[PDB]
RNA sequence: GAGGGAACCCACU
């Protein structure tokens, strides 16, 4: 009835949660204090909790089915406590490791590695489209790095517009040569691998996880230390929006052609595998004819195991080095690795060249039968194939014994996760 | 017994005083949104 | 023996005749530790150093070491092993057609895909799992690309125009059982259409959709606050009180079937199947057959999705970063083989240990059909029409719609039911319960220093008392 | 200060953890005040000496004028004052950093404000912060045991460690040849 | 349903692809999960650790 | 004082789940055990037990 | 459950203005045109047509959120010209373009059908 | 009301408290009629 | 279960082609030639008919309740 | 006035597709024309289903969805048909909708293929496309199974639902020899040539054109049958022009209001 | 430590209890810090 | 006569098909 | 005689802003001039920036004593 | 304008 719809001063109206409301947002397990952060509510027309991507790192969250919790503060004191204490920009830098917890992740990261390369030139329409997504832009289009024959801006100019204030930061790209700083081209980088930002302008260098990630001294860390939490929040948002809209033009993929190597590279990998298997057979013959000298502090079987594992690790390392050396600049595995977004050189090595030795409890594949790993081998076979060295790549496909030994290896990691969660949680509870 | 009521992580103290069910809480699946700022969460209209 | 087995239903030659012939024999684990197995007959027909000249047995096929759920994985030897484990987990959560007689059955939870397809890239072991007859999934044009940033961190972009055409549309069936019970001489539950001035303690809902037998009829739309079975129990002016069966909250749908029968002890027993159509949504879980789980992050229409020069838009766009740390190369090979299979008009073979199938052979077969040999295509931006500078890996890949919809998980509570003993909020979305602000959350809010928020959560949003 | 440093850090590891990034703020002053490093500066070295003296006076962790308070304040800011006098040396400020007078005054003000922003706030629940800061990396974790079992053997004071061991160091010529070792 | 053809199973509203192998208890389909155990009548000799026994044979 | 979960409600979400649940083996070692050896993929599981199909988590 | 109606991508509700013009105070002669219930179609053609006008110093559009149906077109012109005038002239040029294309497509269809 | 017998496909009138048995073939499993209420489907 | 009316990717009509495709396969065509005779050029339309499982035929083997 | 002067070259005109070339226009204009092809060309499709009897093995929403995906002939009638949101009727009328009825009972031992031929319209200008190829299979019935339904088809475009998308495949291309380097091939020799390529077999890619812009655009608009493909293109140009005219009217009103 | 030509300054154990019983409470505080730092920084991880 | 390696894949999947035609998949239960 | 820090801590800032916002929401007199905004948090923060919040923070020492600091007496550095 | 608990199992992050 309308007589019950009258409002007096001092009444409370339990109104619906609306845009701009402050909430606490949480993902279990709540391990550190940045797994519960304050967020501003924006209503969006579907049934999920939409989350910013940089925020997925302090929550240890992804979107493979994660469910998260949202607590609404009910009073003005709790709302102001969350607003002045627990907001995401205030939680950018942690006291745990005096470094940021959230950085630039995966597509913003891959395309900021691709965007700040030297040969990236944007036309007038592309620059205007990118500046549409710069929320801190002052409205002045910068003078292009190239005026003739055609006006072209570089990606470093646009990211200089993204970089806030007058940040001064020196970093290195992940592919920076070790001998470059001692050479004649230290301050003029031939590979654009020394990042220098001066007066908030990206003067040189390709940005990556070492510059835009969650490391100490990184660009977002300097932005937090010099400009505070709000300007750094705008920095994160502007990096994500501008880079994600340039990636519509540029694009990034992964294909089966990124898993292929050259024929010369395949020949080199097969030669390295053949030579290492011959070396393992030679060590086996030395141990069998009692010509193997034990090393100090170890017995004969463990010195044999150390020698065999040294040979096979050298094989895996050399085949992997040949695999990365085969990779072109257009390779997308290499793009995601040198951007620091996803994967490692070990992953490229396993996809392209050699999966490697399978290990259970830190040793090779045990003799679960009578002196045999599988009934397809002879007894007392200590060679690489018998004891779990996978000489194939993921592109080539595994042999059935290699498939079973790889399953034995991966079951170890699954077990380690499942049985380490409880002891780690008990340790956290006792520490608290 | 009363001791079983009080003890354990499901007991009175750990399961009802150190931690407890709360009102004004919501839970659902998370999806990405590159168009939200880092201090901003997209919320369904039914939850709100 | 092979010639006799080619006419199994003519010669009456069977597997048991092959056992009786002394050709195959059953070896257990203790005997297998004394046998000498050739992996293939190529180990037998080997030259001067065969690595063994005393083989006693031969594997029939090595890919038979997998189970039911691992035998649907295409190219399992091109994947990391935990990803094969994750697919073996998620193939049991994939919605297809679980059984043929699902219309007869009233299961409590049932899930039926509209258009389940057999995979374009199958294994031969799948011929005996009846996956060709009861498949769980759809071959989807999947482009592995970073598009608008909405597929990041294990997410997919779906084609809204595809979804409008029935792509991965499913049906949820829920059955509700109720029965009259004579729990004592005076107590008599009965299926009646209740009356407001006669029944005690109704739940303020509508009862007009019930027929006068107390049961709702098939074909009637129902919502979360609706009565589907009207059962009244006699109270020993309100001679009877309401114990009607209610529909589960926020589960809108249509009554598919109502069945009335007698139980073991001869009382009336009603089972009601309610049908709800689940259109794919943001937050619904989808998985390929390689451990590539992920929720739908956004849905774009056909004019917004990137397109090839033939006008093909992907049905699903997945992030490239889902691949490198996972090393699910069998996903890429399945996509390439599916492009070849759909162009050639054949079902690609992805039996694990098969030397007849190679990435180079599939690449040459794909290049024979006017496509780039590595499966890349020149895609154009849907929004602007400009060519994407990179060339996008795109082709048919078998995807599965997992049981985990967001609408079965979304839950909010403002205030509501509380437990009797501790007077705290209830358990789960099914009881309109609250979320647990556990001990770890308490520690986190201690470390934040937010003492008033800690007091709000642990005192006056849970159980104030004086 | 150098002798005190070599007592404190006997391994020669110069990487320390300190509140105010002095080199970055000197670079900030250079960029803000348009410092030309190829021109002579107008900054007197005695201005550097006296400014660092007053700045170190006004960077207070332990309040009080009693000798116990003065000793505690000197101890609490010993590393930062050593690094401040090392970085804002008058020789380095004249020939390496080349800062002007106004740039140096802004540098002193910025160092003071950044140090006062770094002091721990009363009310900080640093025990819960420490317990979460040593348990969160635990989620991501000679036959010497390491990792979670060693962390358990540490925080639970175990009378029976899994791999107990010594690291025995030798004196004189005994450490230099393998036969007497 | 033993010995019935697929047409007879469809006339009984049963799925011919349904494997069987389960029970119907109060209308609910129940499967018996196979249970691993140590083999009987076999001598197994182990080495008990941190105990008074150096070795132990078990049958 | 009796073993539980020997009889389970048969999974009927997919035909593959039905087949997998009908061919399911169980080690009756408690899932609170933090030793790895019964959970390890033994060499003797070749051709007998699927090396890929195991649950995630405590089991 | 939270699914929006499919007509909400292109239908203005009651009280919803189609296009709103706001002066951009950062730089002179700049305006933001918020067009409701439109998408990349009109935004892209209008932005590219404004890029052809030599008196336009800036032209861009954005969809602020793909789950909402809203275009923001920022137009900056020379001081002797107006962003509203530029936007109107861009729409007029696009309309004349499409009229000419329509009649030439009709002529080409007639020519192809007659032989 | 009218219930279809599960086996014999025939419609049968059943009152309240009447045991659910088909008068033709004695089958105990019977199903309700599809409703006469008017239900609209969008063709989407 | 039944052939979709539209191709999911592009929306070409494939619902009028399943019986024609089965008749072509019965007429000793290969699957690729049968798909080519029906005008399914794009592989998105070819996966509609190539991968279709017509479960409605086996559903029609059950006696109807209604 | 800085309008383009685009030219049209039809290269193929069948009853299913139109292949044509647009020269001397911008890439945004071409892409917007393609987007209006897919999304904003109105046709008539079934949007309202009332099922009276459904004894089939397929449930009612399934049948309704399949009926909605059936294309209906919309040539010259969708132009004069009103949107139901813009119509003065209460629920439905011939000025904004077309009534369809289906009444199929299977009484024979042969499986009855209920197809789009069984959709009986009250308007002869709006019929199923396959009822002017086989007919689109709606459902299959066995003996004793029945399907009676009444449907209403209304105007709409593909931005709302993909059942109103009139095109099967809009093939769109520009710069087939990659002179503009809008895509960058890691190995240009690995890439098959376009249908519209003007290169020799020894050459894999055109020389770079720094002064070039996207100026020539190739279309293959394939129709699903609701409209003729040339009617799709003409209606798309008309719809884009009408969107621009309505936006200009609202813009002029907004300018005069301030 | 008592042995000849063994450094009585730098020689240390990894046993916390015997370091406490031999060298005292501040020494076992430093040993505890060193061993915790070793456990943390084995992975290259840094905690303040 | 011995099965040639070019016929071996077809032969081994024939004998596997025979095994699953007889035993099925739930033969142990 | 006051030994505690002259800076307002983050917890002091949070609680003073929340308490002043609740008082303004309970119709306390606004100590500053407000330019037509409604939210009590915004009024509380512009009162804190103007250093006109009429609240005294009582800081307790571990010995049991306390120091009373005006909000206008502390330095709002964060 | 809201009347059970318990046990077990499966699953999810
Ligand atoms: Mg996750
Ligand atoms: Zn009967
Ligand atoms: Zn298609
Ligand atoms: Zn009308």
């Amino acid at each position: 009835k309308p007589s019950d719809l009258h409002l007096q001063t001092g009444y409370k109206v339990e109104r619906h949660m609306c845009d701009g409301d402050i909430v606490i947002f949480n993902r279990q397990p709540t391990l550190h204090k940045m797994s519960m952060m304050g967020h501003r509510v924006r209503i969006l027309p579907w049934s999920t909790f939409r989350l910013n991507l940089s925020v997925t790192t302090p929550y240890n969250a992804d979107f493979d089915g994660d469910e998260m919790n949202l607590h609404l503060p009910q009073s003005l004191e709790t709302r102001a406590e969350i607003q002045e204490l627990a907001m995401v920009p205030r939680m950018i830098v942690t006291p745990q490791s005096n470094r940021p917890v959230m950085g630039i992740v995966q597509d913003t990261l891959t395309a900021v590695r691709k965007f700040t390369k030297r040969d990236v030139f944007l036309e007038r329409g592309e620059v205007m489209n990118l500046l549409m997504f710069l929320s801190t832009w002052d409205g002045k289009v910068p003078q292009p790095a190239i005026l003739k024959p055609r006006p072209l801006w570089t990606g470093k100019q646009i990211f200089s517009l993204i970089i806030p204030g007058h940040i001064n930061c020196i970093r290195t790209h992940s592919t920076h040569p070790d001998d470059e700083d001692s050479g004649p081209y230290k301050h003029i980088s031939p590979g654009d691998t020394k990042v220098v930002v001066e007066n908030g302008e990206l003067i040189m260098g390709i940005l990556c996880k070492k510059s835009l990630g969650t490391s100490a001294g990184s660009l977002v860390h300097i932005s937090y230390l010099e400009m505070g939490h709000d300007i750094t929040r705008l920095f994160y948002s502007n990096i994500q929006t501008v880079i994600n809209n340039w990636l519509l033009i540029e694009g990034h993929t992964i294909g089966i052609g990124d898993s292929i190597a050259d024929s010369k590279t395949y020949q080199d990998i097969q030669n390295t595998i053949k030579k290492a298997k011959q070396d393992v057979i030679e060590v086996i013959e030395k141990a069998h004819n009692n010509e193997l000298e034990p090393t100090p502090g170890n017995t004969l079987r463990q010195t044999f195991e150390n020698q065999v594992n040294r040979i096979l690790n050298d094989a895996r390392d050399k085949t992997g080095s040949s695999a990365q050396k085969s990779l072109s600049e257009y390779n997308n595995f290499k793009s995601m690795v040198v951007s620091g977004a996803k994967g490692s050189k070990i992953n490229i090595s396993q996809v392209i060249a050699v999966v490697g030795q399978q290990n259970v409890e830190g040793k090779r594949i045990p003799f679960g039968f009578k002196h045999r790993t599988l009934p397809h081998f002879i007894k007392d076979d200590y060679g690489p194939e018998s004891r779990g060295f996978v000489e194939n790549s993921y592109l080539a496909g595994l042999t059935p014994t290699e498939f079973f030994f790889h399953a034995m290896g991966g079951r170890e990691g699954l077990i380690d996760t499942a049985v380490k969660t409880a002891e780690t949680g008990y340790i956290q509870r006792r520490l608290i | 017994s009363l001791k079983q009521r009080l003890k354990g992580k499901e007991g009175r103290v750990r399961g009802n005083l150190m931690g407890k069910r709360v009102d004004f809480s919501a839970r659902t699946v998370i999806t990405p949104d590159p168009n939200l700022s880092i201090d901003q969460v997209g919320v369904p209209r039914s939850i709100a | 023996h092979i010639d006799q087995l080619k006419e199994r239903e003519y010669n009456n030659y069977s597997w048991q005749d092959l056992v009786a012939s002394g050709v195959v024999e059953y070896i257990d684990t203790l005997e297998e530790e004394t046998v000498m197995l050739a992996m293939t007959p190529d180990d037998l027909q080997e030259k001067e150093v065969a690595y063994c000249s005393t083989y006693t047995h031969c594997e029939i096929h090595p890919s038979m070491i997998l189970g039911v759920c691992a035998s649907i994985i295409p190219f399992p030897d091109h994947n990391q092993s935990p990803r094969n484990t994750y697919q073996s987990a998620m193939g049991k959560q994939a919605m297809g057609v679980y059984i043929t007689n699902f219309h007869v059955r009233m299961d409590t939870l049932a899930h039926v895909l509209y258009y389940p397809q057999k995979p374009l890239v199958t294994t031969r072991s799948m011929e005996y799992l009846r996956f060709r007859e009861l498949p769980a999934g759809i071959n989807s044009i999947v482009a592995i690309a970073s598009y608008t940033g909405y597929n990041q961190e294990d997410s997919v972009i779906m084609n809204r125009s595809a979804v409008d055409r029935g792509f991965f549309r499913s049906v949820f069936y829920r059955s509700y059982k109720e029965q009259e019970s004579k729990k004592g001489f005076d107590q008599e539950e009965v299926f009646e259409k209740p009356t407001r001035e006669t029944c005690q303690g109704m739940r303020h809902a509508i009862y007009d959709k019930l027929d006068d037998d107390g049961l709702i009829a098939p074909g009637v739309r129902v919502s979360g606050d609706d009565v589907i079975i009207g059962k009244t129990v006699t109270l020993p002016r309100y001679t009877k009180r309401d114990c009607s069966t209610f529909l589960r909250t926020s589960e809108t749908g249509i009554v598919d079937q109502v069945m009335v029968t007698l139980n073991q002890e001869g009382y009336k027993f009603c089972k009601i199947r309610v049908r709800s159509v689940r259109i794919p949504q943001i937050g619904d879980k989808f998985a390929s057959r390689h451990g590539q789980k992920g929720t739908c992050g956004i849905q774009y229409r056909q004019e917004d999705m990137p397109f090839t020069c033939e006008g093909i838009t992907p049905d699903i766009i997945i992030n490239p970063h889902a691949i490198p740390s996972r090393m699910t190369i069998g996903h890429l090979i399945e996509c390439l083989q599916g492009k070849v299979s759909a162009n050639k008009g054949e079902i690609g073979d992805a039996t694990p240990f098969n030397d007849a199938v190679n990435v180079q052979k599939i690449s040459n077969l794909l290049s024979d059909y006017g496509y780039h040999l590595r499966g890349n295509e020149v895609l154009y931006n849907g929004f602007t029409g400009r060519k994407i500078t990179s060339q996008i890996f795109i082709g048919p890949t078998y995807y599965q719609r997992l049981k985990h919809m967001v609408d079965d998980k979304i839950h909010s509570r403002a205030r509501g039911p509380i437990q009797i003993l501790n007077r705290q909020p209830m358990e789960g979305r099914s009881r309109d319960g609250g979320l647990r602000f556990g001990e770890m959350e308490r520690d986190c809010q201690i470390a934040h220093g937010a003492a008033q928020f800690l007091r709000e959560r642990l005192f006056e949003a849970s159980d104030p008392y004086q | 200060d150098r002798e005190v440093l070599r007592v404190i850090f006997p391994t020669g590891d110069s990487k320390v953890v300190l509140p105010c990034n002095l080199l970055r703020m000197i670079w900030n002053a250079q960029k803000i005040f348009h410092i030309n490093p190829r021109l002579p500066s107008d900054l007197h070295p005695i201005k550097v000496v006296e400014g660092v003296k007053e700045l170190s006076k006004k960077l207070v962790i332990v309040n009080g004028d009693d000798p116990l308070s003065r000793q505690a304040q000197e101890n609490a800011t010993l590393l930062f004052n050593i690094h401040l006098r090392s970085t804002l040396c008058s020789r380095r400020m004249a020939e390496e950093f080349r800062l002007s007078g106004e740039a140096f005054d802004w540098l002193l003000g910025e160092i003071e404000s950044k140090f006062n922003q770094a002091i721990a706030h009363p009310g900080e629940m640093v025990g819960a912060l420490a317990a979460q800061s040593l348990g969160e990396p635990a989620t991501q974790m000679k036959n010497v045991t390491l990792g979670v079992p060693r962390l358990k053997e540490l925080i639970n004071i175990s009378k029976k460690p899994k791999t107990p061991s010594l690291t025995v160091f030798l004196l004189g010529q005994s450490a230099r040849d393998a036969e007497r070792a | 349903l033993n010995g019935l053809t697929d047409r007879d199973l469809c006339e009984l509203n049963e799925c011919p692809l349904d494997p069987g192998g389960y029970f119907i208890i109060n209308g609910s389909e129940k499967v018996l999960i196979a249970q691993e155990k140590m083999a009987t009548n076999t001598v197994y000799v182990f080495a008990k650790k941190d105990s008074k026994y150096a070795y132990t044979g078990e049958c | 004082q009796a073993r539980a979960g020997v009889s389970q409600v048969l999974n009927r979400l997919t035909f593959a789940s039905t087949l997998s649940h009908l061919r399911r083996l169980n080690s009756p070692i408690g899932r609170d055990g933090k030793l790895a050896k019964p959970r390890q993929l033994h060499n003797t599981l070749w051709g007998m037990v699927c090396p890929a199909e195991t649950p995630e988590g405590h089991a | 459950m939270n699914a929006p109606p499919a007509f909400e991508s292109f239908l203005l509700f009651e009280g919803e203005k189609k296009i709103t013009i706001n002066k951009d105070t950062k730089v002179p002669n700049a305006c933001l045109f918020t067009i409701n219930k439109e998408d990349h179609t009109l935004g892209n053609i209008i932005k590219s047509q404004l890029l052809k006008d030599p008196q336009v110093l800036f032209a861009g559009y954005k969809v602020p959120h793909p789950l909402e149906h809203k275009i923001i077109i920022r137009v900056q012109t020379t001081p002797d010209y107006s962003p509203q005038e530029a936007f109107t002239n861009a729409i007029t040029d696009l309309i004349s373009e499409l009229s000419l294309l329509e009649e030439r497509f009709r002529v080409a269809i007639k020519d192809k059908q007659e032989g | 009301m009218i219930y279809i017998c599960g086996e014999c496909h025939t419609e049968n009138e059943i009152k309240s408290r009447d045991p659910i048995r088909c008068r033709e073939c004695g089958y105990r499993i019977m199903y309700k009629k599809r409703t006469k209420r008017l239900v609209v489907f969008d063709a989407r | 279960m039944i052939i979709p009316v539209r191709c999911f990717t592009c929306g070409k009509i494939v619902g009028n082609k399943w019986e024609a495709y089965l008749g072509l396969l019965q007429a000793e065509y290969t699957e690729g030639d049968a798909l080519d005779a029906l005008g399914l050029k794009r592989y998105c339309c070819r996966r509609m008919l190539l991968a279709h499982v017509d479960l409605i035929e086996k559903l029609l083997n059950y006696a109807p309740l209604e | 006035p800085y309008a383009n002067q685009p030219t049209v070259r039809i290269t193929e005109l069948t009853d299913e597709n139109v292949k044509f070339i647009i020269e001397n226009t911008d890439l945004a204009v071409a892409n917007s024309i393609r987007r209006v092809f897919i999304a904003e060309v109105p046709i008539i499709a079934i949007d309202w289903v009332q099922i009276d009897a459904n004894s089939s093995v397929l449930h009612d929403e399934f049948i309704a969805h399949r009926l909605g995906l059936i294309p209906l002939t919309s040539d010259d009638i969708v132009d004069k048909l009103q949107y139901s949101r813009d119509c003065t009727c209460e629920e439905f009328c011939p000025e904004c909708s077309v009534e369809f009825t289906l009444d199929v009972r299977c009484n024979e031992d042969q499986t009855r293929h209920v197809t789009s031929r069984d959709l009986i319209s009250n308007s002869p200008r709006v019929i199923p496309v396959t009822s002017r190829q086989d007919d689109i299979l709606i459902v299959k019935l066995r003996k004793g199974q029945e399907l009676r339904l009444r449907a209403y088809a209304k105007k709409g475009f593909g931005k709302e639902h993909a059942k109103w998308n009139p095109t099967a495949g809009v093939a769109f291309e520009y710069d087939p020899d990659n002179a503009l380097r809008h895509t960058v091939y890691p190995k240009p020799e690995e890439w098959p040539k376009s249908e519209y390529s003007e290169l020799d077999e020894d050459e894999s890619q055109a020389p770079y054109d720094p002064n070039g812009k996207p100026e020539r655009f190739y279309y293959n608009v394939e129709s699903c049958g609701s409209l003729r493909p040339e009617t799709i293109v003409l209606s798309a140009l008309s719809g884009l022009k009408k969107k621009l005219s309505d936006l200009q009217t609202q813009l002029s009103h907004e300018i005069q209001s301030d | 430590l008592s042995e000849k030509d063994v450094d009585p300054v730098r020689t240390t154990s990894n046993d916390i209890v015997e370091i406490f019983t031999v060298l005292g409470i501040e020494a076992v505080r430093k040993a505890l810090e060193r061993e915790l730092y070793h456990v943390i920084s084995f992975d290259g991880s840094y905690v303040n | 006569d011995e099965i040639t390696p070019d016929l071996w894949q077809e032969a081994c999947w024939i004998v596997i098909s025979s095994y699953f035609d007889e035993k099925g998949l739930v033969r142990q239960q | 005689k006051r030994i505690t820090t002259p800076y307002m801590t983050k917890y002091e800032r949070a609680r003073v802003l929340g308490t002043r916002a609740l008082q303004i929401a309970m119709c306390a007199p606004v100590m500053v001039e407000l330019e037509g905004e409604t939210d009590p948090l915004l009024i509380a923060m512009k009162e804190l920036k103007a250093r006109k919040i009429p609240i005294i923070i009582r800081r307790y020492l571990p010995d049991g004593s306390y120091e009373d600091w005006g909000v206008d007496e502390l330095i709002i550095s964060d």
